[PDB]
């Protein structure tokens, strides 16, 4: 009891080194598009045509 | 009209675009320089004498009197039109851009 009167709590946790996330990032196909001017026209005062 | 023009969009995505080749075009050149990863037809031996007669004349296409040459590459066609797509889409794609 009278030593505890200067003592107070280190932080000490243990991981894993390496944490994988709970679902891992997937491959996204390549679709082939052609040159679209016309999808900034909703960012903005845009103009159509 | 500067109004109907819409500079602006033309070029911030015209910028993208040209990143995007440039990257697809880095990755294929990239795919085709170590003889590793290049597609087989380009390193086959007896594909050899098709791919150097083509390139002898790029320009031209003479699939009519081929003098039994290109017999090999005339029954896996379908194999070539499923592995050589995606550069030559690539290429297209470069040239509209």
């Amino acid at each position: 009891r009278e030593i505890g009167i200067l003592t107070t709590n280190k932080n000490t946790s243990r991981t894993h080194k390496i944490i994988a996330p709970a679902n891992l990032e997937r491959p996204v196909r390549y679709i082939r598009k052609p040159i679209d001017y016309t999808i900034l026209d909703d960012i903005g005062h845009g103009v159509k045509v | 009209q500067p109004s109907q023009q819409k500079l602006a969009e033309k070029l911030t995505i015209l910028n993208d675009r040209g990143v995007g080749m440039l990257t697809r075009l880095y990755n294929i050149k990239k795919a085709c320089g170590d003889p590793k990863a290049k597609p087989s037809y380009l390193i086959d031996k007896n594909l050899e004498s098709a791919v150097k007669f083509i390139v002898r004349k790029f320009p031209a296409v003479e699939t009519r009197n081929n003098n039994q040459q290109l017999a090999q590459l005339q029954k896996e066609k379908s194999e070539i039109l499923k592995n050589l797509a995606l550069y030559y889409f690539t290429f297209v794609d470069v040239m509209e851009f």
